[PDB]
RNA sequence: GGAUUUUUGGAGCAGGGAGAUGGAAUAGGAGCUUGCUCCGUCCACUCCACGCAUCGACCUGGUAUUGCAGUACCUCCAGGAACGGUGC
């Protein structure tokens, strides 16, 4: 079946999130597009790199397997899921 | 009855310190034109100021604290135990004789 | 502040309930070995508060050593009696009873209802004082001590069979080396076997007991305990023989013996001391251990579920004939058809007279009642509880307005030539004015 | 009323404006200062606005929290023993009380890592070369009643009382 | 068959799992799956270069356990 | 199902699993080179194909430089050791 | 199984981030639901400033940490 | 039984997978387990690298923070339901 | 339902050299204590390639902004580097 926090990922879709990947990338961004493979395709993200050189992309898109954290919208405290 | 506990108290302390059954603190004490309404035989409060009197004088003796030192139920649990059992069993032997003595009621 | 009178009172007294809540203790029975433990625990704080009351008062002798003088005048009394009659002539307004003075010790020297606890006695418990691999007395944990050794010696071949018996012999010959860090593993065990001998037991000599295991090993454990017919007498520590008597106090106090060797007589002092208390222990619980080692013994050769179950610890209704009912008189009261009520708590009524008359019955007239819904004609077939708070709405507001609020509705006659309701009226009549 | 952990299991500790983990005592006037370490280590501000706090004192061992709001209490001495319980705390806002003294002011050097405190509406301020004093026994504050320390301030703390 | 399902016959069991995370955690863990997701209970918890501290309550994956320890007195047979 | 457990037991008992095979036909031990290089040496209680390995009579052993590498070691008897860890099972060690 | 979304993305140059520190520009150009990348007229770019074009490639997604798009698309 | 619903709704530090924590109160589950955190902090340790200079634990803001099941290692329950 | 995105893991390991530099109150071996003599774990300072470069907050002044809004992060010069993590 379809993961709740996958849920909260596509209610976090269209706005800004801040995923953190494996390589310590830390990517904060409008998240386009996230599919059940957690595959994040974001634009005009700011991605840091890990390096604290933080660089501003567009269209950017990480996978699902180096997905170390992600921010979601904290507007989505009230989402169905949790209650 | 605080008060009333702390003025019975008193008066046993102050009774363990008289000489004999007439030659104390409290026999002019009464007519001393102060109130002192627990020394009357008839008032059941005379028991409670003799029990107070008999636990100052158990420990006014040599062992209860003047000049010695209690040191066997001080640093002993085995004395400690000891006094435990016996007064266990002499609960045991008193439970038994009233038993008896119930038996013989009946 | 009468430090002979008021602090040898109360210490008697406390002293007394001590040693009657020990009577009590001893003389009530247990019935499951964590309480015999813990019974055991309990006695031992018991007659440690009753110590720590002996240890108070036989410090009350400075100034009694200075009061035996004044108490005993026959001459003085009834002035410090008056004063302290006018110091306790404060006020005794304080109408209130309280027996709170010795049975209050009574209550704290106590046992209690759903477990034996007294006052201080209510966190003090085996549960984190007993091991759940011996449980509170039951068995031995060694098995940490098996794998200790197992990591120190490094071997594939050693059971736990030739490990309790190597740990078990009082002063055999040794399987591991006594120069060697496996001393270090057997500070450990000994270690371990002594606070499991002395978690068995909180009632016996504590201090009395490791005193005199003391003077032993002060007295006769380094004087040649072990005699013989260098084979007259041999070192603890040093592993090294004696001729005689002459020869071992020649070569106790040499110069090699004492700190011309790691395991001279400075440095394995430690070692030495927590083989013998181990050797001790081993010896005072032999019965024990051997116990530990029938457990043991018992989970690794019994079955699976019982190491498992060891490590674990017709279709129609009655009638006043006293006879079920024929099937086609059950088809044809309707019996076999359901009927659910949610005011009812979801119960199932069977067939529709039972469930025409539970309108009426007491478990739907409760749960109307349990809604703040008076339970009357207008919920008649009303089952579920969204409809019935919802006709409760429509039915309130209709009484609502056939019901007529005299002071809400009626007209009174303002003096100036208004008009106000009859309520607000009356309440400016008084309020200052109308 | 008596201050007791009622009051802590009652009260919200939760993200703060400051995106911190602040602890509330808003209409509490609690004047007992004590049993804090209930919060377990899931805290970093602890606000107490309206006590009956006379002083400051009474604060258990607590490891990472970062600020103490004492606003609207009646402190009158300080406490000495603050940074064994609280090394990691940075602000301290226990401003509007009633401190008068330079020795008011005596543990406020045992903090390494305080940098912002707010000691405002407190008779303690009208005193000559009072900011001298507090910059001055307190080297590692940067933060000092809303307005940053300053090299002019820190001459002159270290010059004074000499 | 697989030891995912040994390993199911637990609760309440006296173990000490080496996790892939340098730790070694011990505890009467709660309740097992079979992903191997074991919830600790009364955990001592040590990770590599750290301190035996406690948790009230864990749920500690299968994937991150590198090794575990039964008790001692454990029939692997019925329990396998 | 039954035909099913029979093929599983087929892939253990002729596959590359030999040494599990062996390890619980003849109760032998086995040295497990874990992915951290922690050697085990025991007997294998118990194997499926993830390789799922319960075993007794265990120890375990690693070289912790303090320099010198010492080998440490432990002796834990019983032990289950999932197929997530193992580098390699070699069914015959020389010790 | 459902296949990426990354059809917009494709005839498109990217700027994708391999791991070991590996990043290469490429075409996208097809692939499947294994997310194997198709990257034509694919340079990559090591650690140095030194960049070698490979050309036509396929790269696993087990290696790609990321990509961004130099096109609008 | 999904035992860490009797875990839900508080306030649990989740581990990561490369050493670190993150306190946040438990929203739900899945089937791998994957974490979605609600008012979440990361600890995350800064590297003393010598013997004279003390180890600190510096602290992130997340908030909800949708945690992929590639970093779920332990997790304890560090604070009351909220 | 262990083969590229979540639960049968790619993890683990070790901090560049050297100078008649310094400590191990309670813990090193051996030259069979105390003293001296050497060797296998750290930091504090000097030297070499302050390990280098980065950007991110940060501190010291000067410097520009008086501006109504829901936030990665927001003025500019400068230096020191107390901190973060990225390639070698």
């Amino acid at each position: 079946s379809i993961g709740v926090p996958i849920k909260v990922l596509h209610e976090a879709e269209g706005h800004i999130v801040t995923c953190e990947t494996n390589t310590g990338e830390v990517y904060r961004g409008k998240l386009i597009e996230a599919e059940d493979n957690m595959n994040c395709q974001m634009s005009n993200i700011t991605v840091t790199y890990r390096d604290g050189r933080v660089a501003q992309l567009e269209q950017v898109y990480i996978r699902g397997s180096k997905i170390r954290f992600l921010i979601l919208p904290d507007m989505l405290k009230n989402a169905p899921m949790l209650k | 009855s605080a008060f009333d506990l702390d003025v019975v108290k008193l008066t046993a302390q102050f009774v363990a310190r008289n000489g004999r059954q007439f030659l104390t603190q409290l026999m002019q004490k009464e007519q001393r034109n102060y109130q002192f309404d627990f020394l009357r035989p008839q008032h059941s409060l005379f028991n409670y100021f003799t029990k107070l009197v008999e636990q100052y004088t158990k420990i006014l003796i040599p062992p209860k604290g003047l000049f010695s030192k209690l040191k066997k139920e001080a640093e002993n649990p085995r004395e400690v135990l000891d006094q435990v059992c016996y007064r266990v069993e002499w609960a045991k032997f008193q439970e038994r004789e009233r038993k008896k003595e119930e038996e013989e009621k009946e | 502040m009468e430090t002979i009178l008021e602090q040898q009172r109360r210490y008697h007294e406390e002293k007394e309930r001590l040693m009657d809540v020990m009577a009590k203790e001893m003389l009530t029975k247990k019935s499951t070995l964590r309480d015999q433990i813990n019974s055991d625990h309990r006695t031992r704080a018991m007659q440690d508060r009753y110590m720590e009351v002996s240890g108070n008062l036989r410090d009350l002798y400075d100034d009694k050593d200075g009061l035996r003088k004044e108490e005993l005048n026959a001459i003085s009394g009834p002035n410090e009696f008056a004063e302290f009659y006018n110091r306790l002539k404060q006020i005794k307004e304080f109408h209130r009873k309280h027996p709170n003075e010795i049975c209050v010790p009574m209550s704290v020297e106590f046992e209690e209802l759903l477990k034996a606890r007294e006052n201080p006695s209510e966190e003090a418990q085996n549960l984190v004082e007993f091991t759940d691999e011996e449980g509170y007395g039951r068995y031995l944990d060694l098995h940490d001590c098996y794998l200790k050794y197992i990591n120190l010696k490094a071997s594939e071949k050693l059971d736990y069979i030739t490990y309790l018996s190597i740990f078990d012999q009082l002063f055999d010959i040794p399987k591991e080396r006594k120069n060697a860090e496996y001393k270090r593993y057997l500070e450990m065990l000994l270690e371990y076997l002594q606070d499991y001998t002395d978690r068995v037991k909180p009632l016996q000599d504590q201090n009395e007991l490791f005193g005199k295991i003391q003077a032993e090993f002060e007295k006769k454990w380094e004087n040649g305990t072990f005699p013989g017919w260098e084979e007259r007498a041999q070192r603890l520590f040093s592993t090294k023989g004696k001729s005689l008597e002459s020869l071992d106090t020649s070569l106790f106090a040499k110069n090699p013996k004492s700190k011309g060797t790691k395991r001279d007589t400075e440095r394995n002092k430690d070692i030495a001391f927590l083989e013998a208390q181990i050797y001790e222990y081993v010896e005072i619980l032999g019965e024990q251990r051997h116990l530990t080692h029938e457990n043991v013994q018992r989970k690794q050769a019994r079955t699976g579920e019982e190491r498992e179950e060891e490590e674990e610890e017709k279709n129609l209704p009655l009638g006043w004939d006293g006879k079920p009912i024929p099937y086609w008189l059950y088809k044809l009261h309707g019996l076999n058809i359901n009927y659910n009520c949610e005011i009812c708590g979801n119960y199932t009524y069977r067939g529709p007279k039972a469930f025409q008359r539970h309108f009426a019955e007491w478990r739907h007239a409760h749960g109307m009642r349990c809604l703040g819904i008076p339970n009357t004609a207008h919920f008649a077939n009303v089952t579920q509880i969204e409809d019935a708070v919802s006709l409760w709405a429509k039915l309130k507001l209709q009484k609502a307005s056939e019901r007529w609020q005299p002071d809400t509705e009626e007209e009174y006659e303002d003096s100036s030539g208004n008009v106000v309701n009859k309520k607000t009226y009356e309440d400016l009549k008084r309020q200052g004015l109308l | 009323v008596k201050l007791t952990a009622e009051l802590i299991e009652q009260a919200a500790q939760y993200t703060n404006a400051v995106r911190d983990r602040e602890l509330d005592l808003r209409g509490y006037k609690i004047p007992v200062i004590e049993n804090l370490g209930a919060t377990l280590d899931q805290f970093d501000a602890i606000d107490f606005s309206d006590n009956e706090i006379r002083k400051l004192d009474g604060f258990p061992l607590l490891r990472r929290l970062k600020t103490l709001l004492v606003n609207n209490n009646r402190i009158c001495r300080i406490g000495e023993g603050l940074d064994q319980a609280l090394p990691c705390l940075t602000e301290l806002i226990l401003t509007n009380n009633s401190l008068v003294e330079l020795g008011d002011l005596d543990p406020l050097a045992s903090l390494k890592s305080l940098t912002y405190l707010s000691i405002l509406r407190n008779p303690v301020t009208n005193k000559k070369h009072y900011r001298l004093y507090v910059i001055y026994k307190v080297p590692q504050v940067r933060v000092l009643d809303f307005q940053k320390v300053k090299l002019k301030e820190r001459q002159e703390a270290e010059k004074m009382f000499k | 068959m697989k030891l995912v399902r040994f390993l199911m016959k637990l609760s309440h069991e006296t173990v000490t799992i080496e996790l892939k995370n340098g730790t070694q955690v011990h505890g009467t863990i709660t309740g097992v799956d079979v992903s191997m997701n074991t919830h600790l209970k009364a955990v001592k918890m040590t990770l590599k270069n750290r301190e035996p501290v406690q948790l009230e309550t864990l749920s500690i994956r299968g994937n991150n356990i590198r090794y575990f320890i039964l008790p001692d007195s454990l029939p692997l047979d019925t329990l396998l | 199902p039954e035909e099913l457990q029979k093929r599983e037991e087929e892939e253990f008992n002729t596959g590359p699993l030999s040494v599990l095979t062996q390890s619980v036909k003849n109760n032998t031990q086995v040295l497990i080179n874990c992915r951290n290089n922690k050697k085990l040496l025991g007997r294998v209680k118990a194997f499926d194909r993830h390789c799922n390995m319960v075993l007794e009579n265990v120890k375990e052993m690693w070289t912790e430089v303090p320099s010198k590498p010492v080998n440490k070691d432990r002796y834990i008897s019983k032990m289950f050791l999932r197929g997530d860890s193992v580098i390699v099972v070699l069914r015959n060690p020389l010790i | 199984a459902h296949p990426p979304e990354l059809k917009k993305f494709m005839d498109k140059k990217l700027s994708l981030k391999l791991n070991g520190g590996r990043h290469v520009q490429g075409i996208l150009r097809g692939f499947d639901p294994f997310m194997n990348l198709v990257i034509d007229e694919c340079v990559e770019m090591a650690t140095s400033g030194q960049q070698n074009n490979i050309g036509m490639v396929v790269i696993r997604g087990n290696s790609i940490i990321m990509l961004e798009a130099l096109e609008r698309v | 039984s999904s035992k860490m619903l009797q875990h839900i709704d508080y306030r649990m530090r989740c581990i990561l997978q490369d050493g670190r924590i993150f306190i946040g109160t438990f929203k739900a589950f899945d089937k791998h387990m994957n974490l979605i955190l609600c008012d979440c902090d990361e600890f995350r340790k800064i590297k003393p690298k010598n013997s004279k200079q003390a180890e600190r634990e510096e602290k992130r803001v997340l908030g909800l923070v949708l945690l992929r099941g590639e970093n779920l290692v332990s997790m304890t329950v560090e604070g009351p339901p909220p």
